[PDB]
């Protein structure tokens, strides 16, 4: 098959992978209580 | 207790003593500019 | 070249105060939004809604004066004036509350209108309509608080009150019925606002501590040119500093900026998420083990059970007079109080 | 590009990308559409809302059994 | 009733005074 | 469980903390 | 205590994916021709 | 060099990775042992007896608090502002009925925070810059001097104090409503300003920064790329963002002057946080809120409520009930 | 039948029009009047 | 007539002076009639 | 700047205080008799100090009913003799 | 040289004059006793 | 059933912890040149 | 820091990827009834 | 949720064959 002309790379830097564990963990750490009730 | 109030205050004292004597040691100089400050 | 196109050019020149398009919902909207405030603070009773004085004219200082709600028993209506209860009627429309949608209906059209606004100029000076975006908060959190959250309760009468002791006892309120410091969406607000206003200090701190020497004045400000293309300030040298500080240092200016409209935007929207939830009761009041360990074990004491004793005694002590319409009546043995108290 | 029988049929009906009709055309009448939306929308809000009541309109559960 | 008139006699007395101070510039504007 | 999954996303953090500082991308001047 | 018993696989999944989806970016972005 | 010599040209290093210092000497051990202590007691401590009356509340994870219920509690109303350290206790267990992990923790964190913000100073002076960032954060500090020091002193007791965790700084909140009208009060008025108007500023000038970015970047890659650290170049158009804020409101609104613009940034939520700690430290002292319980009257002289009287009904409420074992004559006088 | 709400409701229709209509009689006479010059 | 006539200065000082009789005036409305809880 | 005369000009001339010498008091003096002579209260329907309560009542007049709010408010005005 | 009365103008008093009229009032009823 | 409480998240994690290493492997590889 | 001569890219091919995931979810399909029990 | 797990398990494994038949990597001569 002829291949796709839009198709783009993806990337994700360090600092933003280290930003976004950091919104995930902290946003568990919050929301935690509230699913254990 | 008394152990550890002793060995606590001998910490303490140590570390103070190191502020202090370290802010005597020529911290004027201690900058990129102007070192003569005396 | 028709009238359209005409009224067009109009409606943009460059003039002390900008007018556009959006001016002719804005300006209208937005006036009439302040000076009803004014008008009723300045004049206007809440007896028969409320029970209470809220003018200038009965003796209330800027502190106590407000537009207050309607009684609860007009439910949500609009409260147009040339309504069925109203009819028409000026001071009758004052005296039921006419003024309280007036206020928050034309206060929530002015907003659209200020955001339109924001549009507007930026399309026609060629800037990214970044500005409208990040106003899209304080319209989540007017919208969310003035509209929704009224209209999941009984009536208008629930919705805050125009006027600055009137919302301290809305936020009371909260706290008593709904427990609403405990709401996650609520601490996400928080977060975003304290966040906002640290990134606010922190970086206009930094900027103004990492300045070039770019003239002899000892008080710098002149150093400054709109038209310059330099950089007024060391970034390098402000990413040491925070880097052997804090740890970590912004190193990109746009991310830096981008992070700041970020912060806030997205605290309030969470907090308005939060209110749509406090419109149907559906509040995050308690913890369910907490309460099964405390219903069987008079001995487990945490803050979170010290903090609902705290919201019985608001509820039970301010109910019959921030409630009238309920006509309550609570007897001094049914109070609850604690020891001589 | 591929060509297929059912993408030959539709062909006509993804050709005309970019055509205007010239300057505001039927832009007035839209407008007549449009003020005539809003004010059937203010209407029904109103109905809803007990600001309108209208004979043989009862807004309520009880409206009919 | 009277005391519109008593209260808005000073507004309209303001507006007809400034007008008659502003009325040749007005003119010109105009 | 609740107590080990509190502490286990704060050590997690703490542990995210020091990757964040010490092993950074490196800021370079262009 | 009483807690509920999907806290537990609640926080966790929580956690993990969308962790998890980040990590998958980060080291597919690393190993792209430097 | 003598080994003195070298030893403090190490401590005052512009090369270390996390900067030391003088003031670094006494903040690295007392943060060390407030966070150790904390995070210990948050999971681990027994339940403390906050206000002396033999009602031990619970504060760590293990005792049946979740994250958002838990903290370490207060030291006990009978030790009021006595120095509780670990050798004045007869055990730990004894020390920790009374919260002295409380005591140990914000007495270490408050000199280890003070010894943060000289550390500001001191590296702005090794890398030669301007010395105010230490300024900015004296608001924040003065803030938890306030609640962890200058209040319990006021009142006589860290039993006091505001607690360590989330739920317990809400109980602190409510009752200080109860106690000081804090909410009728212009230096937290003057805070709320502060906090609102410096989260509207942050997003304001973030929003105006962002949408003048000057294009440096394809439509398939972030705009921040546009920028690269240390470039010399300005990397968005104040100009055209001074055009823009200037028209959305009016000309002479706006700043044109980016230092002068960035300094009111810093000074707004300074002042106002400023006034924020000025405001629980002098309600230490019990100089309250503004009070205009019954202050209209109608002709004969019934009572006409104002949205004052309301919240005087709430704040009773909340008095009434906290603290509901602790009190055995009338009056709350601390 | 017209109710007292359903002439309200044409009072309150009527009274917008009104508005809107003096609005923008008078912005097109004024941008009719006072036009930008271009060259 | 022509602008500049009266010094800025001077209207600033008076317009401020105005101010701070209004608002002393408000404040002195706190303790005397309506509102004063007298 | 956008061809407006600036603030300053027209503040510090002498002719836009004569004007305003006359139009500022003539206003304050006019809302000054918006309450003096009691209008402000049949206007916005505020309570004299002597009208919150009949003499022997001690119930607000509370508005509870939407449709007949109107003339609950005036009953409630009656009631005061 | 200058316009009098322009958008400028208008915005200005919509505000201030009904500002010094308010002030009256508010002015008068610091005298008011119950 | 009274079923083991912790089968649950054992089987969830059991599956997604060593399927999100072979995802990970994989879409670094897919993203490296050539 | 000179680099580190003894670093290696690493490879999972899709047929790798395929066989695994197989693995993992019939493994995880064997011992799901013994997790519950 | 024991027979949700084993039926989402069993259907995961269905996808997969569906991947791998119809996205193989394609088997090429060299
Ligand atoms: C974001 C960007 C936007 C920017 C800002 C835009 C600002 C625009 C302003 C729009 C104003 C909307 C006014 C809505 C008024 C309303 O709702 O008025 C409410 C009325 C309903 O009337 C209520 O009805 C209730 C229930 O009555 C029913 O039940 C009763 C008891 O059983 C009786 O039987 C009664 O006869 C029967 O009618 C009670 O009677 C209340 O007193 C009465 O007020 O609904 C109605 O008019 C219409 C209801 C249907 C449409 C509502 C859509 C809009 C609202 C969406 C949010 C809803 C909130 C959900 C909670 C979360
Ligand atoms: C653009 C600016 C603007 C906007 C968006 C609003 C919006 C509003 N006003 Mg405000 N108002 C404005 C300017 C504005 N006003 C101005 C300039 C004044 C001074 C005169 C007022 C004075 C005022 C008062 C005193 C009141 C309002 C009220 C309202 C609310 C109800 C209005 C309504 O139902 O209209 C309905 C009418 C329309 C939507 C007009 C649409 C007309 C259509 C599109 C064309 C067809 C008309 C048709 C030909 C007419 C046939 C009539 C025939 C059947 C007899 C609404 C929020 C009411 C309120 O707030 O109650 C709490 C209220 O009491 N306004
Ligand atoms: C005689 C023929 C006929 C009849 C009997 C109906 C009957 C109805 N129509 Mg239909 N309609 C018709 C022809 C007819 N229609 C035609 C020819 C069209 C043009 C295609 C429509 C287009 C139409 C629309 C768009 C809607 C109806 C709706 C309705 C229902 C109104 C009652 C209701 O629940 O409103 C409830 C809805 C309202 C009272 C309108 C609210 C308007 C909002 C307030 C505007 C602002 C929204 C914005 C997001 C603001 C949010 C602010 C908030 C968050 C605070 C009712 C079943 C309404 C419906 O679906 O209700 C379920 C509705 O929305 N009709
Ligand atoms: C109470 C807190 C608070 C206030 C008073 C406030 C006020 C303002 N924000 C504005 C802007 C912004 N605020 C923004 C982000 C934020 N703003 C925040 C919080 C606030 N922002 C927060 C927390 C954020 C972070 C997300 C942004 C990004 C902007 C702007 O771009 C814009 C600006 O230009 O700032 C410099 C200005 C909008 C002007 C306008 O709409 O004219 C039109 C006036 C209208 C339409 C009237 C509205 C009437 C209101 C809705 C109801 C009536 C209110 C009464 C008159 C007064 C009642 C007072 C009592 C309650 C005490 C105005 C100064
Ligand atoms: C020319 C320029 C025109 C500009 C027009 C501007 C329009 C909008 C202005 C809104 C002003 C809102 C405040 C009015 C206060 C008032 O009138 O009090 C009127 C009250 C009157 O005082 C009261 O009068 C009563 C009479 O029965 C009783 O005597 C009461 O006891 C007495 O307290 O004055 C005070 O309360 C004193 C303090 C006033 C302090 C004002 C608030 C300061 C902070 C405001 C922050 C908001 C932002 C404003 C920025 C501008
Ligand atoms: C409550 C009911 C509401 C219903 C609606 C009723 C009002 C409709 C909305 C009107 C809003 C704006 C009105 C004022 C416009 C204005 O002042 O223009 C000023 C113009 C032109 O002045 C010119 O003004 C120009 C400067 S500028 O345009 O003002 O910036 C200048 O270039 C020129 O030399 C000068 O002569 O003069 C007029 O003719 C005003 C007409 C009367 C209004
Ligand atoms: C002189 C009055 C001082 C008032 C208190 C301090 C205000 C400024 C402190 C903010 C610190 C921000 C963090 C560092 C930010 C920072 O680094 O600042 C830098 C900025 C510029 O510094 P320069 O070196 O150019 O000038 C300062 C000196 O070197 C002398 O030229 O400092 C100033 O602008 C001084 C302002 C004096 C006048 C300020 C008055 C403002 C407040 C007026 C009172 C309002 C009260 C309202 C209550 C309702
Ligand atoms: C003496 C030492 C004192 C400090 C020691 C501990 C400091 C820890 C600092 C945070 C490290 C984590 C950073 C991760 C993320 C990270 O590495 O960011 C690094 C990032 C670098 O930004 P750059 O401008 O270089 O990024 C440019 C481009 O990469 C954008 O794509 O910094 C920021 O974005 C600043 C804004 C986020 C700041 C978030 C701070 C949050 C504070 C902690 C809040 C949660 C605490 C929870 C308690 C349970
Ligand atoms: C509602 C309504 C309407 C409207 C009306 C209006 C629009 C009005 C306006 C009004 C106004 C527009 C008013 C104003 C007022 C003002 C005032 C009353 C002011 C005061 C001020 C002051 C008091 C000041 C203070 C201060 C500050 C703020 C800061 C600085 C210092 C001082 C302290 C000086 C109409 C008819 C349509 C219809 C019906 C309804
Ligand atoms: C309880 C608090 C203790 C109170 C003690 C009060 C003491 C008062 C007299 C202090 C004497 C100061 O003595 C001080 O220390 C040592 C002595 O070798 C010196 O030593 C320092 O010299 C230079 C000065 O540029 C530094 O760069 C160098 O790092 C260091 O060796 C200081 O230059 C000297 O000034
Ligand atoms: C730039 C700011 C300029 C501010 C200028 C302020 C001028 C203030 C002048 C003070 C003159 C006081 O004049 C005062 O007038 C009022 C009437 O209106 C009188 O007040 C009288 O009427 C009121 C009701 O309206 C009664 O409740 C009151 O018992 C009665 O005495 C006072 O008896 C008199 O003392
Ligand atoms: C259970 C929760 C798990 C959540 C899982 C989420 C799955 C996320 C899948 C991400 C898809 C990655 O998409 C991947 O992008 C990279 C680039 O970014 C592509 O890589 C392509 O670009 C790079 C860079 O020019 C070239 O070196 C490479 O030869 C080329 O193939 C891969 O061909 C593609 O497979
Ligand atoms: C609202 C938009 C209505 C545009 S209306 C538009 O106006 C032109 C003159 O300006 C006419 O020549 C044209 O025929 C007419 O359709
Ligand atoms: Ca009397
Ligand atoms: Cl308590
Ligand atoms: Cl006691
Ligand atoms: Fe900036
Ligand atoms: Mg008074």
């Amino acid at each position: 098959m002829e291949p796709n002309p839009n198709r783009q790379p993806v990337e994700l830097n360090r600092t933003s992978l280290y930003l976004g564990l950091l919104l995930i963990l902290v946003l568990a750490l919050l929301f935690s209580s509230y699913f254990f009730n | 207790m008394e152990t550890l109030k002793i060995t606590v205050y001998i910490v303490v004292t140590f570390f103070v003593l190191l502020f202090v004597f370290g802010f005597l040691s020529g911290d004027p100089a201690r900058n990129p500019k102007r070192k003569d400050l005396e | 070249r028709g009238w359209f196109d005409i009224l067009d050019d109009w409606l943009k020149r460059d003039r002390f105060v900008f007018v556009g398009w959006s001016g002719i919902l804005l300006f209208p909207c937005a006036y009439l939004a302040l000076g009803g405030w004014l008008t009723g603070t300045t004049f206007v009773t809440s007896w028969y809604t409320h029970g209470l004085a809220s003018s200038y004219l009965e003796g209330c200082n800027f502190l106590t004066v407000a537009v207050s709600t309607p009684a609860n028993s007009m439910g949500h209506s609009l409260l147009l004036l040339w309504g069925p209860e109203a009819q028409g009627d000026f001071t009758r429309w004052c005296q039921l509350g006419g003024l309280w949608t007036f206020i928050a209906l034309h206060g929530a059209f002015g907003l659209i209108g200020f955001m339109l606004r924001q549009f507007e100029i930026a399309r026609l000076v060629g800037v990214r309509p970044y500005n409208a975006i990040a106003f899209s908060a304080p319209i989540a959190v007017f919208v969310s608080v003035f509209l929704i959250y009224p209209l999941g309760q009984s009536s208008w009468f629930f919705a805050p009150s125009f006027g600055v002791a009137a919302i301290f006892r809305f936020l009371l309120f909260f706290q008593g019925f709904h427990n609403w410091t405990l709401n996650p969406f609520h601490m996400m607000g928080v977060a975003g606002v304290l966040g906002g206003a640290l990134l606010c200090a922190i970086h206009g701190a930094t900027v103004e501590n990492t300045l070039f020497q770019d003239g002899e004045g000892a008080s710098t400000f002149r150093a400054f040119n709109p038209t310059q293309a330099e950089e007024t300030y060391s970034m390098v040298t402000a990413n040491r500093f925070w880097s052997q500080i804090f740890g970590i240092a912004f190193s990109n200016k746009r991310w830096l900026h981008f992070f700041m409209l970020f912060v806030p935007v997205t605290g309030l929207w969470m907090s308005a998420i939060g209110v749509v939830g406090l419109a149907l009761n559906l509040r995050s009041y308690d913890f369910i083990s907490q309460e099964i360990r405390a219903a069987e074990d008079p001995e487990f004491e945490t803050f979170y059970t010290k903090n609902l004793l705290l919201n019985e005694g608001i509820r039970a002590w301010m109910a019959p007079q921030d409630q009238p319409h309920e006509n309550f009546v609570f007897p001094e043995e049914v109070l609850p109080r604690g020891n001589a108290l | 590009a591929r060509r297929t029988w059912l993408g030959d049929i539709l062909r006509p009906l993804n050709s005309e990308y970019g055509k205007v009709a010239p300057g505001w055309g039927t832009t007035p009448l839209m407008a007549v559409f449009m003020g005539l939306f809003l004010v059937f929308l203010l209407i029904i809000l109103e109905i809803y809302n007990s600001t309108l009541i209208l004979d043989g309109v009862n807004v309520s559960w009880k409206a009919l059994g | 009733d009277w005391r519109v008139l008593v209260v808005l006699l000073p507004v309209l007395l303001a507006a007809g005074w400034a007008v008659r101070n502003i009325l040749p510039y007005a003119v010109k504007q105009v | 469980m609740e107590t080990i999954t509190y502490v286990f996303i704060f050590a997690c953090i703490i542990a995210l903390f020091f990757f964040a500082i010490f092993f950074r991308e490196p800021p370079r001047i262009t | 205590m009483e807690v509920n018993q999907l806290g537990l696989i609640a926080t966790a999944l929580f956690v993990l994916v969308p962790s998890v989806f980040l990590i998958i970016l980060y080291v597919q972005t690393e190993s792209q021709q430097k | 060099a003598n080994l003195w010599e070298r030893f403090c040209n190490w401590v005052t290093s512009t090369d270390n990775r996390l900067y030391v210092g003088w003031f670094g000497v006494i903040m690295i051990p007392t943060l060390l042992a407030a966070t150790i202590c904390f995070v210990i007691a948050f999971i681990a401590a027994p339940p403390v007896d906050i206000d002396g009356i033999r009602e031990p509340v619970s504060g760590s994870l293990l005792y049946g608090n979740n994250i958002i219920t838990g903290a370490v509690v207060p030291s006990s109303n009978a030790i009021g502002l006595h120095f509780y350290p670990i050798w004045e206790a007869a055990s730990l267990d004894e020390w920790l009925y009374n919260g002295g992990p409380y005591q140990l923790i914000i007495f270490h964190f408050l000199l280890g925070a003070s010894c943060y913000m000289g550390r500001q100073w001191e590296l702005s002076y090794r890398l030669g810059m301007r010395p105010w960032i230490c300024v900015a954060y004296s608001a924040p500090l003065a803030s938890a001097f306030a609640v962890f020091l200058i209040y319990p002193i006021g009142q006589g007791s860290f039993s006091d104090g505001m607690p360590l965790g989330i739920s317990g700084t809400f109980n602190f909140m409510i009752v200080f409503q109860a106690e000081h009208n804090i909410l009728m009060h212009p230096f937290h008025q003057l805070g709320v300003a502060g906090v609102f108007g410096g989260a509207l500023f942050c997003a304001m000038h973030g929003s105006l920064v962002t949408s003048s970015l000057i294009r440096e970047t394809t439509e398939t890659e972030s705009a921040n790329y546009g920028y690269k650290f240390g470039q010399e170049e300005e990397t968005y158009n104040i100009v055209a963002a001074h055009g823009y804020f200037g028209r959305l409101i009016f000309q002479y609104a706006s700043f044109n002057n980016s230092r002068s613009l960035h300094f009111f940034l810093a000074a707004w939520p300074v002042v106002g946080v400023w006034f924020a700690a000025l405001g629980i430290s002098t309600m230490a002292f019990n100089l309250n809120g503004f009070n205009f319980n019954h202050s209209v009257i109608d002709a004969k002289g019934n009572v006409i409520n104002t949205w004052a009287d309301i919240i005087n009904r709430a704040n009773l409420g909340m008095e009434v009930m906290h603290e509901r074992n602790a009190h055995n004559f009338p009056l709350d006088l601390a | 039948t017209i109710t007292p709400s359903l002439k309200g409701f044409f009072i309150g229709l009527l009274s917008g029009a009104v508005v809107l209509g003096l609005t923008f009689a008078v912005l097109i006479a004024i941008s009719q009047i006072d036009k930008v010059q271009r060259s | 007539s022509e602008g500049g006539r009266i010094p800025l200065w001077i209207v600033a000082t008076v317009a401020g002076m105005g101010v701070i009789v209004i608002v002393g005036l408000f404040f002195y409305g706190a303790y005397a009639g309506l509102g004063s809880s007298l | 700047t956008t061809g407006e005369r600036p603030f300053s000009d027209i503040i510090t001339s002498v002719r836009y205080w004569v004007i305003h010498s006359i139009t500022i008091p003539a206003l304050f003096i006019a809302g000054w008799l918006f309450v003096s002579t009691g209008l402000a209260y049949d206007v916005f329907g505020t309570p004299r100090p002597d009208s919150y309560y009949a003499q022997e009542q001690r119930s607000i007049p509370l508005v509870t009913d939407r449709f007949e709010a109107k003339q609950q408010v005036e009953t409630f005005l009656e009631q005061l003799k | 040289s200058y316009p009098i009365f322009t958008v400028r103008w208008v915005a200005v008093h919509t505000l201030a004059v009904p500002t010094i009229f308010f002030l009256g009032a508010i002015a008068a009823m610091q005298f008011i006793q119950r």
